């Protein structure tokens, strides 16, 4: 299958037409997405099969073919880019200064950008192009607009 | 049954649309991975 580094759409044919359920990142031969996109199911890349290797419903993350590889972190200061990949629409970088989710376990970067559900798993990058996390798990605010966490895994 | 299609390179693009606010939110994370506003 296609193992080139980059960003990919996650498609299903189990509904009407070909429906985009989310987005993910291929790095060092590992495919990285959010748990709620695949529910831990196997994926196809042409003829090639991609099997789950690691996942965690609480982190809402999952890796295929190998361990989570993405370890860059928001620096807490700089603007970032959401490389949004919406259903039916070309990949598009959106530059933003993240806000903050304050939790009992620590502070997390958050990006206040609204996109369709199927955009879940789109990568968030730093100025060096390193993926600092994925878009698609967050919260609806007073306004009615969406704030996503910058969700990052740990690399062993 | 689910499949992937390549959509682009992962690159910082100089002069991209700058937008979105930067809210500080008090939130809780439950066992099911659902964030909620602590008010
Ligand atoms: C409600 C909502 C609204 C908006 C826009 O205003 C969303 C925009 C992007 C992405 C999601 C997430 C999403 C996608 C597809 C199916 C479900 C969910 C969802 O809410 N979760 C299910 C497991 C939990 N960790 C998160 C959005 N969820």
């Amino acid at each position: 299958g296609e193992t080139t580094d980059g960003v990919y759409r996650v498609m299903t044919r189990r509904l009407l037409g070909s429906t985009q359920v989310g987005v993910g990142v291929m790095q060092e031969g590992v495919f990285h997405t959010m748990w709620h996109v695949t529910k831990g199911a196997a994926l196809r890349s042409g003829e090639g099969r991609l099997d789950p290797y690691w996942g965690d419903v609480k982190q809402d993350l999952v890796s295929y073919c190998g361990p989570w590889k993405l370890d860059a972190a928001w620096d807490g200061l700089s603007e970032v880019q959401l490389l949004a990949v919406p259903p039916g629409e070309r990949a598009k970088n959106i530059q933003t200064l993240p806000g903050i989710f304050k939790t009992k376990d620590g502070d997390i970067g958050a990006v206040a950008l609204d996109y369709p559900a199927g955009t879940s798993g789109s990568p968030i990058l730093d100025k060096c192009g390193r993926v600092i996390g994925l878009y698609g798990n967050g919260v609806v605010i007073k306004n009615g607009s969406y704030v996503s966490a910058i969700t990052q895994g740990k690399r062993e | 049954d689910m499949y992937i299609e390549r959509a682009g390179d992962i690159t910082w693009e100089k002069d991209a649309e700058v937008t979105g606010n930067s809210p500080r939110l008090d939130v809780a994370l439950d066992e099911s991975g659902d964030f909620s506003l602590v008010e």
